[PDB]
RNA sequence: UUUAAUCAAAGUUAUUAUUAAAUAAUAUUGAUUUUGGAUGAAUUUAAUUUUUAAUUAUAUU
RNA sequence: AGUUUAAUGUUUAUAAAUUGAUAAUUAAUUUGUUUUAUUUUAAAGUUUUUAUGAACUGUGAUUUAUAGUUUAUUAUUUUUAGUUUAAUGUUUAAAUAUUUAACUAGUGAUGGCACAGUUGUUCUAUAUGUACCUAUAAAAAAUAGUAAAAUUAUUUUAAU
RNA sequence: UAGAUGUUUAAUGUUAAUUAAUUUAUUAUUUUAAUAUUUAAUAUUUGUUUAUACAAAAGUAACUUUUUUUGAAUAUAAAGAAUUAUUAUUAUAAAUAUUAUUUUAAAAAUAUAAAAAUAAAUUAUAACAAUCUAAAUAAAUAAUAAAUUAAAAUAAAAAUUUUAAAAAAAAUUAAAAAAUUAAAAUAGGGCAAGUCCUACUCUCCUUUACAAAGAGAACGUUUAUAUGUAAUUGUACUAUAUUUAUUGAAAUAAUAAAAGG
């Protein structure tokens, strides 16, 4: 017991599993309205289909190309993928100090923008002769 | 486990410093052979050559300077036995005999070509007079091996390594794999896919009979 | 309760619950290990409260080096 | 999730209870994982073991707690025929490895001259 | 972990910024736009890639109004 | 504390510059209404309005001799008293004098002529007194 | 400006109407805004017991893998294996294990001495099993005559050095492994 | 050997250290070793409110 | 170790008031490069916000007969090493211990599971919920505004 | 002697512009946390003899090399009242192991415990006997303003008396008794108000509500409305009025706070 006071505080391994989808399965919606040629009986290819096609990101899989017709069924995946993998409160530092202005904060994706190097910002800003 | 009391701390961190991270002196200047002559402290001003130099501490063995009786306590054969031996010296305390001008004298490696210099390089410049001095080389041990297990300098010469009989078949032990997972990762792409399509192939079906 | 000081080595009566005490057997005093503490230096090894720590370096400078 | 005979009664009196380790090649299913969820249940078999009905600590009877991590690879599962029905040879690290002594040998060190 | 961070929304736009989100469909909560691909993209390409004809057709303003909510204020420019 | 202990070892709370209270506390609403302070300085007196205040049932037949409405200063130990409050504004300076119960121009322009106003160009020459302007036409909310 | 709280009551001193209670702790105070510490202090994280009780944390932590991922391949330069190799016998951490081993058997000199003991004891890694230990004497050592492999999974051994400070002997494993034939060691007298 | 019994405590000690606290505007996915271990949901903390965001005056109401 | 009301007004340079209001003016006559931040110490009942607690003592629900005895009775009257009381102990072998003192006879119960503080159990004692029921834990201020108690500096120069 | 008619510190002090004799004016009676006494020549300790069952949780101050299985992996001793302490921690199994801790050469009180009298086991008994020294070793506890006393008599102060005054003549030491000294302006009656208590007719802010409006009211919600005391609260022409109707009650038997004897 005595251990069990300073070993059990350690923090576990953490991270952001993003919500499954069964009632809505993501990747059967690449035979969605796909032409069936008759004599062949199979989906003849559509080249206007990777179009309409809104990619839906997955945790398993880079991104699955949905038809935008069925794309509002997973708009939480949506924010949920951009939204910083880790818990707001360990990347608060960047969202209450003065690099407020120098961070993106669309969907809480606590990303940097992007930021001049200190040697451009003195040429580009003599090339201006200021 | 638990530390020590505060008063003992206080004690072993003046017995052994250099545990600090880079106790030693940045450069490093003072070696075996080496003029110098101490400055102040215990005898300031005897001049005496660097015999053997202790690194990690900034000391440094002088001859004839800080001499001691290293007592030597011996078991039941040898009795209680007495030696004189001078004593590692910091050489934060001590300065070269410059082989000129004999004065105080810095030292620094010195980078640059000024009279054929073999590396284009002098290796230890005085300040004063100009003279440069070598760095020479601590010595490895020559009488060292055993010959019961000391493979000889040839049998750790004979090049074995034909890349082109062994390499081309680490990259079919690499590829096999490779290949392997990537179809096997197509089991999903075709037990989960061919199901979907199959609704789709049997649609066209059920729709080419309702026309007709 | 705590009629003395607040530190294991006092003087006066003590109390459990406002100074919970760890029970100590035998420590050393503020001006020492006394004879009594170190019967248990040379045999036991360590101080016999298992609480402190035995530095036995300066008797290693004294025999080994 | 896990092949049950490691968290009950494979026979009578718990042959098979405690906490198994696999190899991450073989497909022989493991019990030890370090989930949060999983610990309050991999640590009392480290800390309490286990308590048969048959009256038998099974993993853990005396005072030094086993290490979960170290346990040698799973092999099999435990039939009521042999103690083990080994299943997947390809844990065993047998030490396949020859040697020759014949030709250019090469001393275990290396001599300077 | 996210393989495959999401693009931005509307960011047919090759010079100015794409709109905040909401106004195009999202998260309401930023009164900016921020395409790091326009950012990344240097200035002599950024100017390549236009015309002059076209720099004053997407520097566009509708100051007052929303040009993607219709009958919307700018929420660029609201107080939140 | 004395050198470190868990006292200072961990980290409670900590504490910055405190707040200060409105500048004008001590001349308090319910005296601004009640007096008002005349005479030249060194002879600051309180009056206040004099006469009863009963609302008779209905009676009062005479208006004439009502309330003769004259101000009467206050009693000398009274307005040492609320004075006492205005003073502490800046105690053991001897040099200071009691701040005014009613404001006058120069605190009304000395509040906001320091020279770390000096470009409040709103707000200066006292623009919280003037009648506002008068707001666009074209405005809306 | 934020305007401190106020608490001097006396001519209008009437707090028990419009007064709010401000005996609400002094947030504005304290504004100096780094957390204080929690009252019942949270131990560090690491185990200093050391004695034969000495458990294995179960917590997965962070920063070991992201040093076993920069051991197998260069984490935050190189990019990562296929996972059709890297889940192979063939990613190098798999292949550098099934054709060059590396394990200690350590038999200890104390047992067979000058006498003559058919039942040798080894000081085996505590991964090596029964059977992982008979085919490590069988094709390395070439003795095959081992008939029953016992375990006695110990713990490795403590000690304090001059200074007192505690350390510890890897652990180890114990195996009596009966032997069919007497062996001993013929000690040079 | 006799002490009749009593009566006093003033003013110096070795051999080793560089730590705390405040101050500084240039870091940041949680301090205390190797996840899941079935290949899957364990390792999810999101919502327009003085919030780790901290406010240059004395007037008017 | 230990307690906080700025003992000072030197050149640019200028600061008056008055009606209940509009307003009115011999509003007589000062001061100030604009002076602002401070207000003992210790200290009761309390409040408040979150939290935790059935290893204690409280009441379920699974135990369906390892003991001696009276009466025919399977009830029994009992047995009673389980049941509401009196001395010693008095920092005691115990932060409630040993003996004294008041009735019931397990085919219905030792914990399974369960409850929690502006409230649980409740055989309804405002008894008991881990050795002070003011429950415990954390953070805080109105809390001696209270015969509260403290408040660090000899040799002085005005009185009642 | 010495400024003065008496309560807001004196300082280039080894010039924080120095470097060998600074010989630095510096200390808060008590609330602090460390040490040192006094209780203390002490209280309590004190190891020469008893009758043996098994689990688990429980610890891990911890060691192991020596035979766990024929199961692979795993693990085989140790407590809890703070303790090496009043103690068979007993779910189970049990029945002829001498199976391994208890000082002292005195006396009282006490404490346990003990032959005889005004058919039973009892009495009370504060009756013999019996057990409990000392010294040696070890050592705590509460308590502590100090005395120059302290025997003994004897008067003096809103006073209750700690002192002081006259008059005496009071020696050490150990032991044992507790007479005096070191632990509350109280107990009991008789009265009157108050809190507690019950009770509603009339009092206030309750919320939980119910009905009403609203939607062709399958229901979910938002306004307008007086119900229970739900339930907490509280209720003694210049004059000459006015600031109180605004919940009402009960030996409410006990508490509290007063007076009175």
């Amino acid at each position: 017991s005595h251990q069990l006071k300073r070993i059990l505080n350690k923090k576990s391994l953490h991270k952001y599993n993003w919500d499954p989808l069964h009632m809505y399965d993501p990747r059967k919606l690449v035979h969605a309205n796909r032409y069936v040629d008759h004599d062949t009986y199979e989906e003849k290819y559509d080249p206007h289909w990777e179009h309409n096609a809104h990619l839906v990101p997955d945790q398993q899989f880079y991104n699955i190309p949905v038809p935008k017709e069925y794309k509002d069924a997973y708009w939480w995946r949506d924010l949920q993928a951009r939204r910083v993998q880790c818990p707001t409160e360990w990347v608060h530092f960047r969202m209450h100090t003065k690099d407020k202005l120098k961070y993106d904060f669309q969907d809480l994706a606590f990303r940097k923008k992007f930021e001049y190097s200190y040697e451009d910002v003195v040429a580009n800003a003599k090339d201006m002769c200021s | 486990a638990r530390d020590l009391e505060s008063h003992q701390k206080i004690q072993i961190a003046g017995r052994y410093p250099y545990f600090s991270p880079d106790y030693e002196i940045k450069p490093w200047i003072w070696y075996p052979g080496d003029t110098v002559e101490v400055v102040s402290g215990e005898g300031a001003g005897q001049r005496g050559a660097i015999i053997a130099v202790v690194k990690y501490k900034n000391e440094i063995l002088v001859q004839n300077v800080n001499v001691q009786d290293v007592v030597i306590p011996a078991s039941e054969t040898r009795p209680e036995q007495v030696v004189q031996r001078e004593h590692p010296i910091s050489v934060l305390r001590v300065r070269h005999v410059d082989p000129s001008t004999n004065q105080l004298c810095h030292l620094e490696i010195v980078k640059v070509r000024n009279k054929e210099t073999g590396e284009l390089e002098e290796r230890r410049i005085s300040l004063e007079s100009g003279a440069l001095l070598p760095i020479p080389a601590p010595e490895e041990t020559v009488e060292a091996g055993d010959p019961l297990k000391d493979t000889a300098i040839q049998d750790a010469d004979e090049e074995t390594y034909d890349r082109e009989k062994e390499m081309p078949l680490l990259v079919v032990r690499r590829l096999q794999a490779m290949e392997n997972y990537f179809v096997d990762s197509l089991q999903k792409s075709h037990e989960y896919h061919k199901a979907l399509q199959m609704r789709n192939a049997q649609d066209m079906q059920t729709f080419q009979k309702d026309v007709l | 309760y705590q009629r003395g000081s607040w530190a294991p080595g006092s003087k006066h009566q003590k109390h459990m619950s406002l100074n919970p005490t760890m029970y100590l057997y035998r420590f050393a005093g503020p001006h020492g290990p006394g004879p009594y503490v170190m019967k248990y230096w040379w045999t036991l090894g360590c101080f016999p409260t298992g609480i402190e720590r035995p530095f036995r370096l300066p008797e290693f400078l004294a025999s080994y080096q | 999730k896990w092949p049950a005979w490691m968290d009950h009664g494979a026979d009578g009196t718990g042959f098979g209870i405690g906490l198994n380790r696999t190899h991450p090649l073989s497909k022989l299913r493991g019990n030890l994982r370090r989930n949060p969820s999983e610990i309050p249940r991999v640590l009392n078999m480290m800390i309490q073991g286990v308590w048969h009905k048959s009256g038998n600590k099974l993993y853990f009877r005396g005072g030094k707690p086993p290490n979960p991590s170290t346990h040698p690879y799973l092999t099999g599962e435990p039939c009521p025929v042999y103690g083990w029905k080994v299943t997947d040879p390809g844990v065993i690290r047998e030490f396949n490895l020859p040697q020759p002594e014949d030709k250019t040998r090469y001393k275990p060190y290396v001599a300077l001259q | 972990v996210a393989p495959w961070v999401p693009p931005p929304r509307h960011d047919v736009k090759v010079t100015m910024p794409p709109p905040p989100g909401g106004e195009v469909g999202g998260s309401y909560g930023v009164s900016t736009g921020y395409s790091d691909r326009l950012a990344r993209t240097p200035y002599w390409k950024r100017m390549a890639l236009s015309t002059y004809a076209l720099r004053m057709k997407e520097n566009e303003t509708r100051y007052p109004m929303s040009p993607h909510r219709e009958g919307e204020y700018d929420l660029r420019y609201t107080v939140t | 504390p004395k050198a470190g202990c868990e006292e200072i070892t961990r980290q409670g709370r900590r504490v910055v510059l405190k707040p200060q209270e409105y500048f004008a506390q001590h001349r308090m609403q319910v005296w601004q209404m009640r007096f008002k302070e005349m005479g030249p300085p060194f002879s600051r007196v309180w009056v206040a309005l004099g006469g009863k205040m009963r609302r008779r049932r209905i009676g009062r037949q005479i208006d004439v001799k009502d309330m003769r409405y004259y101000w009467r200063p206050i009693e000398p130990q009274y307005q040492r008293l609320y004075m006492s409050r205005l003073r502490i504004k800046d105690h053991s300076n001897k040099r200071v004098q009691p701040m005014r119960l009613r404001a006058t121009n120069n605190d009304i322009g000395q509040a906001s002529s320091l020279k770390e106003w000096e470009r409040s160009s709103d707000r200066k020459y006292g623009a919280a007194l003037a009648p506002p302007k008068k707001r666009d036409f074209e405005f809306r909310v | 400006r934020f305007y401190r709280p106020l608490v001097n009551q006396g001519i209008n001193l009437w707090r028990s109407r419009m007064g709010r209670l401000h005996k609400g702790w002094t947030t504005w105070e304290y504004n100096r805004d780094v957390i204080p510490d929690p009252r019942p202090f949270p131990e560090p994280a690491v185990n200093n017991y050391f004695g034969r009780s000495r458990i294995w944390n179960p917590i997965a932590g962070k920063i070991g893998l992201v040093n076993r991922k920069a051991e197998e391949w260069g984490w935050p330069h190189q990019r990562p294996p296929p996972t059709g190799l890297r889940r192979s016998p063939e990613y190098f951490p798999f292949f550098f294990s099934r054709y060059f081993p590396d394990v200690e058997v350590r038999l200890v000199l104390d047992s067979v001495l000058n006498n003559e003991t058919t039942r040798p004891i080894f000081h085996i890694p505590q991964d090596m099993s029964k059977q992982e230990l008979v085919n490590y004497l069988k094709n390395i050592y070439n003795i095959d005559n081992v008939v029953r492999i016992r375990v006695r999974n110990m713990r490795g051994r403590r000690f304090k050095n001059e200074v007192g400070e505690i350390k510890s002997l890897p652990d180890y494993k114990v195996a009596v492994v009966e032997l069919d034939s007497p062996v001993s060691i013929v000690f040079k007298q």
